[PDB]
RNA sequence: GGCCAGAACCAGCCCUACUGCAUUAUCCUGUCGGGGAUCAAAAUCCGGCGGGCAACGAAGUGCAAGAAUCUUGGGUCUUGGUGAAAUGAGCGGAGUAUUUGAGCUGCGCACGGCGGCCGCACGCACUGGUUUCUUCUCCGUGAUGCUCCAUGUUGGCGA
RNA sequence: UGCAAGGCCGGAAAGAAAAGAAUUAGAGGCACCAAGUGGGCCUUCUUCGGUAAGCGGAGCAGGCGAUGCGGAAUGAACCGCUUAGGGAUAUGUGGCGUCAAAACUUAUGGGCUCAUUCUCGAUACGUGAAAAGGGUGUUGGUGGAUAAAUCCACCGGCCCCGAAAAUGGAUGACGCUUAAGCCCAAUUAGUGAUUGCCCAUUAUUCCUUUGGUAAGGGCGGAAACAAAUGGAGAAAGUGUAGCCCUUCCGAUGUA
RNA sequence: CGACGUCGCUUUUUGAUCCUUCGAUGUCGGCUCUUCCUAACCUAGCGCCGCAGAAGACGCUAAGGGUUGGAUUGUUCACCCACUGACAGGGAACGUGAGCUGGGUUUAGACCGUCGUGAGACAGGUUGGUUUUACCCUACUUAGCUGGAAAUUGCGAGAA
C-alpha cells in the first residue's frame, strides 16, 4: 500500500511547470545569502542534490548558517503541543530571498523620508482621505435595472 | 387588513474606482416587507443582473412609495417563480384590489397557496392598473357590471370579544357561561 | 369563483309551482308532485305573474354549480309528468321458452323465464299503475303509468334487473324484459 | 407580644400611560384631449397643461432622548424600611429669576444652481441678535459612628 | 577606504501617521512529581469497500461517553439550553379544540383540499413507508387554433388509483373538515404605526451560600458614660462559631 | 401473455452483519391444540373471455366456513396410491420438550471405507446408547365469600 519513504506523495509537488522546465539560471547562482536573512524554501526538481524534505516546501524561515554550496535554515515546524525550530540543510538553488519584510522595510524608510523632510521644512505630501465619506451623487445616466421576460428564455438552453 | 408587503424603491449604483470613475445609477421596484430585504434584495438583483456585488457598491436611497388613494382597480400582475421540476415559471395575472401593494401581497399568497412558492422564489416582473375593458379573466371581468349585487349566505358572525358566550340559551340571547 | 349563476325555467299555464326552504311542489291537474332537494343549498325563486322558476348559486365553483341544471330537469319533469304523465313500455322478448307475464293489481308475477321453475315476484307502488296489453294488438307488453318519472322508470328497471341471464352467455340467449318506448299519457 | 391581618407613607427597583423630529410627488387636485362603459352617463384607464401639504387620530415609513414632578398610574406575601448618619429635579433653606429649545433675524464662511453671480431649507463662527412662548435655579449637612443589633399605625388573638 | 563577523560610539524614534488601516473576560515564559486513559461510540459535510445493512474503514469539526434541564408523545447522540439554592421578570426550541399552560376554538387575513374496514391529512431528524406509471376529481399557469364562446396539445397544486401479513391498535388519545388539514401572512386589524399569549436548571435582576490568580477599608480602644432602672463585640488574621466591614467574579461533572 | 428494458413489494429462502444473550433464553421432525394473515384451493355474490352448451381461462368484493386416508423416508421436503366440493399458501421465539415423543442430530462402546508414521480424523456409512422440577406469581378454566355512586369518606342534595 502507501509506503514512507522521503519523497512519498510529491508527483506534482517536485514537478516543474509548464513549459518552465530547466536547472536554475545565472541569477540564483548570483544571489548573495547571509546569516539572520529571510529566505523561502521552494524546492527545485531538476537539481536533485541537497533538495529539502516536502514539508519545507514553501516554508521560509531564517538562515543560520551558510556553507560554500549549501544553506541552513531554521524553520518552525508544529509537532504536538509546540513548534520547534528545526536547522535544515539544502544547496542554494532551494531557496529564495524572501519579500515577507517588504512593507515592513519600506514603512520604515518612509518614516524616516517623512521626518526628514519635517525637519527640513518641506510640506508633506496630501493626506488620503476616506472613501466611506458622504457627498451629493450628481448621475451622468440613471437607469433601470428590472427582471425581463427575456431573462428566463436567455438562461433556457435549446 | 393592510398588506404585508411595501413598495420600496432602491436606488443604487457600484462604488467609484479608477476603472469606473462615474458608475451607472440603479433604480429598482422591489415589495419587501422591510427596507432591509428591501436592499438585500436589489444587491442580489446587481449580483446577478450587473455584476456588482453590494460589498463594492452603495445605496443612494431606500425610500417607500406611497399607495394612491384607495379605490377598487384591476391589477395586472407579472410575476415568476421557480420550482425544482418545472424551473423559472412565468404568468400573468389579474387582481381585484385598492393599492398596489394589496394586489403584489394579494399574488403572492396566491402563488403560495396553488403552487407552493415562497417569497424568495418569486420575483415580480411588473405591477400596474389596468381598465375594465382590458381585463380578460371572467373571474375579474364579472365585477365590471355596472348594477352588480349578491347576498351575503353561510355567514359565521361572530359576536364581539367581551360579549362572547359559552353556554347560551336555545332561542334567547342570555348567557348562561360567559 | 363565479358571483351569481342562474337557470331559468317556463312555467305552463296549468302548472302552478311552490318553494318553500328548497322543498318543491307541482300542482297541477292529473295530480300533485314533490320534491325535497334540502340537500343543494341553491337559492329557488318563483316569479307568478311572469311564471318562472329560477335557481341561483352565489359564489358557487364548478361542482355546486353543476346542480342547478339537474334542479331545473327535475323540475321540468316534475311540470312534465303533472302536466302529461309518463308511460314506459316494456316487452318480453324470448328465443325458446316464453316468458309468460301475469299482472294482478299492483303485482307482478314472471314464469318460465329460460324455463327456470322460480317465480319472479315485483310489487308496485300505489303511485306507479301496471297494465298488460292484450296480445291481440302487442305481444308480451307492460305498461307502467305515472306521475313521477323517477318512480315509472326503476320499476321497468326492477323487472329487467330481475329477468337476468346468469351463468351463460350474453351475446346468445338475449331474453329477457327490455324497455323499448318511454312517452307519456296524455 | 418575638403572633396574625389591614391600611399609611419612605428608598430602590419593575411595569405601564403621555411624542417629537425627518420623510412623501409612481402622490394630491383642477382642467383639456383621448379612451371607455352606459338609456344617458359617471368611473376604472391613458396623455398634455395649471396648481399643490391627501397633513399630524395624514401615512400602519425612518428615528425618537416625551423627569409617573408638575398632573396623589399600577406592582412589590418578588426588596429593605418607619429615619439609629433621609444627599433628593425628590429633603431643607433662599430667589423670581436662570438658560435652552422653538420662532424670527445679522455678518462672514461652508453648502447648492450656473458660469462671480444667483440661491440657501436656515450647517459653522461670532458660545451673534431678538424675547414672541417653552422651561423653575441656587445654595446646604463627614464618619468625634471600627462593627453588629436596637425606634411606626389600626384591628384580631393572647390577662 | 570594499565585503564578512564580533563589538564599541553616536543619531532618530508617526514607539508606529493618513488611507475602512484590527481585536482581545491577552500576566508571558519555565520546571518538578504523579494519576487515570490507551475496547470508544454518534452525527453535518468529505470519503473508500460492499446490493445493501441499526455493515465495515478513513478526513475535518462538533456531540454522547461523563450530563442533567426545557422541546420533538416515547428514543444515548436530534432541537433549544448547557447545571451553587431560592424569588421576580423576560425569553429559546416547541406550542395556544380537550387531554394540557396558552387564540374562553384570535382577526374586523388570502387561497387550496373531501380522502368507504392498515379507515385523507396533520413532528424535521425519522423510506421511524413507498415509487415507475395513471386520473373526463377539482383549480391554477403556458403556447396554439377557431368563432357564441369554444377546443388542442403542454406544465403546476391538492386529492384519488397504483398500494398485499400474519394478537386488537395507534397523526398521540379523542376528535377535527365555515379544520383542530395544507401553503402563505398577521397581532387585535385600510383607526390613526412599528412587544397577542404560554411553557426552561437559559437571559436580566434581587436575596443567601460557597470558593477565588480575588479587590478594598478598619484594627495607637474617641470623648464621655455605676446600680436600683441603648446593648454588645473589635483577634495584624491560610484554614474556626470564619477578626470585623465593603466590593467583584465563578459555582454541573465519569475515571 | 409478452420479450428487453424499467419501477416495485414481501420476509414462508439463503446470504451479509454481529446489536442481545456464553455465573446457559432446552437445538430437527412429528403429535396435540388454539389463534391470526391473505398473495382465495373449495364454498357466497359479480365482471370479462378467442363466452354456443358442457367444461374452463382471466379478474373483482370477500378469510364467515372448510381444506382428508394412506405406501417409502427420522425427515421438512419429495414421490406414489386413493377419496373429495376442495384436498390453498403462510405467521404466531423457523408457535407449541416443568405438553409428549426422542426416529434424526450431537459424548463416552464398537465396525467399515478413505486419510494419517502414529495417537487419531472424516462436513462418509453403521450399530448401541438416563428427556429432572410447579405447592410461587400471573394467564386461562371452573368453584365460593363479600363490600361498594365522594367507587370505603361529605352531612357533596342531579329519578329515562
Ligand atoms: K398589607
Ligand atoms: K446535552
Ligand atoms: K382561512
Ligand atoms: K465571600
Ligand atoms: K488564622
Ligand atoms: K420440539
Ligand atoms: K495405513
Ligand atoms: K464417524
Ligand atoms: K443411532
Ligand atoms: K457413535
Ligand atoms: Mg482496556
Ligand atoms: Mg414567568
Ligand atoms: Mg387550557
Ligand atoms: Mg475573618
Ligand atoms: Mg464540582
Ligand atoms: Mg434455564
Ligand atoms: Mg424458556
Ligand atoms: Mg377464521
Ligand atoms: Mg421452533
Ligand atoms: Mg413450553
Ligand atoms: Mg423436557
Ligand atoms: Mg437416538
Ligand atoms: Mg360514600
Ligand atoms: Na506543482
Amino acid at each position: 500500500v502507501h509506503s514512507y519513504g522521503y519523497k512519498s506523495g510529491t508527483r506534482h509537488l517536485f514537478a516543474k511547470k509548464f513549459r518552465k522546465h530547466g536547472v536554475p539560471s545565472v541569477s540564483t547562482i548570483l544571489t548573495n545569502i547571509k546569516v539572520g536573512d529571510y529566505v523561502d524554501v521552494v524546492a527545485d526538481s531538476a537539481v536533485r542534490e541537497g533538495m529539502p524534505h516536502k514539508y519545507y516546501h514553501g516554508r521560509t524561515g531564517i538562515v543560520w548558517n551558510v556553507t560554500p554550496r549549501g544553506v541552513g535554515v531554521i524553520i518552525n515546524k508544529p509537532v504536538r503541543t509546540r513548534t520547534l525550530r528545526k536547522r535544515i540543510c539544502v544547496r542554494f538553488e532551494h531557496v529564495r530571498k524572501s519579500r515577507c519584510q517588504e512593507a515592513f522595510k519600506a514603512k520604515e524608510h518612509q518614516f524616516q523620508a517623512y521626518l526628514a523632510a519635517k525637519k527640513a521644512g518641506k510640506a508633506l505630501p496630501p493626506l488620503q482621505k476616506s472613501s466611506r465619506l458622504g457627498g451629493i451623487v450628481r448621475p451622468k445616466n440613471v437607469e433601470v435595472l428590472a427582471r425581463r421576460v427575456a431573462d428566463y428564455e436567455a438562461m433556457v438552453p435549446y | 387588513v393592510k398588506p404585508h408587503l411595501r413598495h420600496y424603491q432602491v436606488v443604487g449604483r457600484e462604488s467609484p474606482s479608477e476603472k469606473n470613475p462615474e458608475p451607472t445609477v440603479y433604480k429598482f421596484e422591489v415589495f419587501a416587507p422591510n427596507f432591509v430585504v428591501a436592499k438585500s434584495r436589489f444587491w442580489r438583483m446587481m449580483r446577478v443582473k450587473n455584476k456588482v456585488k453590494a460589498t463594492h457598491g452603495d445605496v443612494l436611497s431606500c425610500k417607500v412609495v406611497k399607495d394612491a388613494k384607495l379605490v377598487a382597480r384591476n391589477y395586472l400582475v407579472d410575476i415568476a417563480y421557480y420550482s425544482q421540476r418545472c424551473g423559472y415559471t412565468r404568468m400573468v395575472k389579474e387582481f381585484r384590489d385598492v393599492s398596489k401593494t394589496g394586489a403584489v401581497s394579494q399574488a403572492y399568497h396566491d402563488l403560495a397557496s396553488r403552487h407552493r412558492a415562497r417569497y424568495h422564489n418569486i420575483e415580480v416582473l411588473n405591477v400596474k392598473s389596468i381598465p375594465d375593458h382590458e381585463v380578460k379573466h371572467l373571474s375579474i371581468a364579472q365585477y365590471h357590471a355596472p348594477n352588480l349585487s349578491f347576498p351575503l349566505l353561510q355567514r359565521r358572525t361572530k359576536a364581539t370579544r367581551k360579549d362572547r358566550a359559552i353556554f347560551v340559551k336555545k332561542n334567547t340571547k342570555r348567557a348562561v357561561v360567559a | 369563483v363565479k358571483v351569481k349563476s342562474l337557470c331559468t325555467l317556463q312555467i305552463p299555464e296549468g302548472v302552478t309551482v311552490d318553494v318553500k326552504g328548497r322543498k318543491v311542489t307541482v300542482t297541477g291537474k292529473r295530480g300533485t308532485l314533490t320534491k325535497d332537494l334540502t340537500h343543494l343549498q341553491l337559492d329557488l325563486r318563483v316569479d307568478k305573474k311572469n311564471r318562472t322558476f329560477t335557481v341561483i348559486r352565489w359564489f358557487g365553483s364548478k361542482i355546486p354549480i353543476a346542480c342547478l341544471n339537474t334542479t331545473k330537469a327535475h323540475v321540468q319533469n316534475m311540470i312534465t309528468g303533472v302536466t302529461k304523465g309518463y308511460r314506459f313500455k316494456v316487452r318480453c322478448a324470448y328465443a325458446h321458452f316464453p316468458i309468460n307475464v301475469s299482472v294482478d293489481g299492483q303485482n307482478i308475477e314472471v314464469r318460465n323465464f329460460l324455463g327456470e321453475k322460480r317465480v319472479r315476484r315485483q310489487l308496485v307502488p300505489n303511485t306507479v299503475k301496471v297494465s298488460q296489453t292484450d296480445p291481440s294488438k302487442v305481444k308480451d307488453e307492460i305498461v307502467f303509468d305515472g306521475n313521477d318519472l323517477e318512480q315509472v322508470s326503476r320499476e321497468a328497471a326492477v323487472l329487467h334487473q330481475m329477468c337476468l341471464v346468469k351463468k351463460k352467455d350474453i351475446r346468445k340467449f338475449l331474453d329477457g324484459i327490455y324497455v323499448q318506448t318511454k312517452t307519456n299519457i296524455e
